[PDB]
This record gives structure tokens, C-alpha cells and sequence, in this order.
């Protein structure tokens, strides 16, 4: 299928931030720092939250999304980690990896914290919600997960990438873990059949720390119609 | 002319997107929104949402 850029959905640098510190199209919020070439969607600092969400919402039947960021820390374990949102409202302010619960749509969850003991941890994870489901923040939503890998994005020499794909009912992730610069060496994380999610809504990134804490940058977040 | 076409393909890509445009022209974002989005429509001839050379000097 072919491809449109989104740019009213999409941020990256170098120039990412205007001159009066916000991102073009975009709302942030809770410790998120805009700046030039990444945002810093939550510090590596205690109990933080953040989040970037679009303004406008995105009429778009099918749909792909790339997305770069690094989570970097001094442990070999981090805290809590990284979401990336569709949905029908904006959940800027919240306890779901910065964002609010209750969501209407998709997220997809890179957890870098094992808080159902598991050993299951750091992994990507897929959780529909229709608007009256909690995330089972305790229990890494996995008996919510639609779908689910394990890869670890933590500290990489390159940056990681996650496509996320929506192609006739099918929400497909991708990713590539940091290892090469080749940004288009993907690797299959995980997908979910017959899924219908809005007809419009937000694009959003967030993320969060809590007794640990990570950087979570996110270089740019690029959107397309397909 | 090609120089212009350059400024501002900061990926280096030769396409010029509404991101890439956003700043050579950065006013309210609707305002901008509105500019870009012309921008395209009389430009983009194949609706990839990017401008390359021939579509730029027209
Ligand atoms: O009391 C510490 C801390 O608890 C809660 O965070 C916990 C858990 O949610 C996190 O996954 C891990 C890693 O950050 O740490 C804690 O055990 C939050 O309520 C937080 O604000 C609180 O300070
Ligand atoms: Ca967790
Ligand atoms: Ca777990
Ligand atoms: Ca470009
Ligand atoms: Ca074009």
C-alpha cells in the first residue's frame, strides 16, 4: 500500500521545539521536556510522569507509525517505561505509563519493570480498552494483553525504532532493537487480529518512573495514511 | 535554486515534508497549518505528503 506522510501528526528534530518551547501540533505535559533534537518524555528522576499527545485528531481508516527513542540507565533494571497511544482522548495526565486510564482504543506498552515477578521483563505489550477497563499496572497487564513480545529496548548503542502498523483490522509491530543504524532493520514483535479501534482520535507518547527511573527520549514520532 | 530546495531538507532525504517546511516558515498554529497545508495541495502532486525537486521548481 502506498504511503502519505502525516506531518500534523508527527514531531522530530532538529529544529523540534519552537522558539516558545512547545512542539508544533502536538500538547505536552506532566515532566515532558521538548527540546531541539528529542523530548524527554520522563526523567530519570523519582515518581515522574509525562506525555506528548496530538492536538488535532487523525480521521485515518489504516495507518503506520515509526517511532524512535532511547531508554537509558545506570541498572541493568530501569523503571517503568515507554507507551505508545491511539485512542479518542487525549490521556495527557494519568497513572498508565503517564497517561490516563480508561483509554478508547489501543497502547502499546514498553515495560521495562518486572512487577509481577515474572522474570518476563523488559517487553512490548498490546492492551485494547473501550473505555472501562483499568491497566493492571501491578500485574504488566498481561492477562489484557491482545498481544505481546519480549525484547529489551534498554540501553542500546543505536536507537530503537517501533513500527506500528493498523492494515484492514490488523495492528502489527515491529522493531529494531538499537543494535545496527540501519533503521529499517526490523524484527517481528507481535500483531492483533481483528481489532477495530476509533475512527478518529490522538496519536500520544508518554512515559514514567517510579522507585527506579529511566531517561525516555523520544526522537521523533512519525505518522502515515495509508 | 536547488539550494533552496536544500535549506531545509534537514534528513537529507531530497523531500521536503509539512515538518520540514513548519520551520522555514516559524504565528498561530492554525496559521501555519494553513500555509503548509496549501503548500501541498498546490505542490504534491502524487498525495505522498512530500515535495521533491520536480514538484518543488514546478
Ligand atoms: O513507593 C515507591 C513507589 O511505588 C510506586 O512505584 C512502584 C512501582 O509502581 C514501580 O513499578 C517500581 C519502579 O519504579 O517502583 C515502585 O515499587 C509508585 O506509587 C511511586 O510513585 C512510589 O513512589
Ligand atoms: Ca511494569
Ligand atoms: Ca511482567
Ligand atoms: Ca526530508
Ligand atoms: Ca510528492
Amino acid at each position: 500500500p502506498h504511503r502519505r506522510f502525516e506531518y500534523k501528526y508527527s514531531f522530530k528534530g532538529p529544529h523540534l521545539v519552537q522558539s516558545d518551547g512547545t512542539v508544533p501540533f502536538w500538547a505536552h505535559a506532566g515532566n515532558a521536556i521538548p527540546s531541539s533534537d528529542q523530548i524527554r518524555v520522563a526523567p530519570s528522576l523519582k515518581s515522574q510522569r509525562g506525555s506528548v499527545w496530538t492536538k488535532t485528531k487523525a480521521a485515518f481508516e489504516n495507518w503506520e507509525v515509526e517511532v524512535t527513542f532511547r531508554v537509558t540507565g545506570r541498572g541493568r533494571i530501569g523503571a517503568d517505561g515507554l507507551a505508545i497511544w491511539y485512542a479518542e482522548n487525549q490521556g495527557l495526565e494519568g497513572p498508565v505509563f503517564g497517561s490516563a486510564d480508561l483509554w478508547n482504543g489501543v497502547g502499546i506498552f514498553f515495560d521495562s519493570f518486572d512487577n509481577d515477578g515474572k522474570k518476563n521483563n523488559p517487553a512490548i505489550v498490546i492492551i485494547g480498552n473501550n473505555g472501562q477497563i483499568h491497566y493492571d499496572h501491578q500485574n504488566d497487564g498481561a492477562s489484557q494483553a491482545l498481544a505481546s513480545c519480549q525484547r529489551d529496548f534498554r540501553n542500546k548503542p543505536y536507537p530503537v525504532r517501533a513500527k506500528i502498523t493498523y492494515y484492514q483490522n490488523t495492528l502489527t509491530v515491529m522493531i529494531n532493537n538499537g543494535f545496527t543504524p540501519d533503521k529499517n532493520d526490523y524484527e517481528f514483535c507481535a500483531k492483533v487480529e481483528n481489532m477495530i479501534i476509533p475512527a478518529q482520535g490522538h496519536f500520544g507518547i508518554s512515559a514514567a518512573t517510579g522507585g527506579l527511573a529511566d531517561d525516555h527520549d523520544v526522537l521523533s514520532f512519525l505518522t502515515f495514511q495509508l | 535554486q536547488l539550494h533552496y530546495f536544500k535549506m531545509h531538507d534537514y534528513d537529507g532525504n531530497n523531500l521536503l515534508d509539512g515538518l520540514e517546511l513548519s520551520t522555514a516558515i516559524t504565528m498561530s498554529e492554525d496559521e501555519l497549518i494553513n500555509i503548509i497545508d496549501g503548500v501541498l495541495r498546490d505542490d504534491d502532486k502524487n498525495n505522498d505528503g512530500y515535495i521533491d525537486y520536480a514538484e518543488f521548481a514546478k
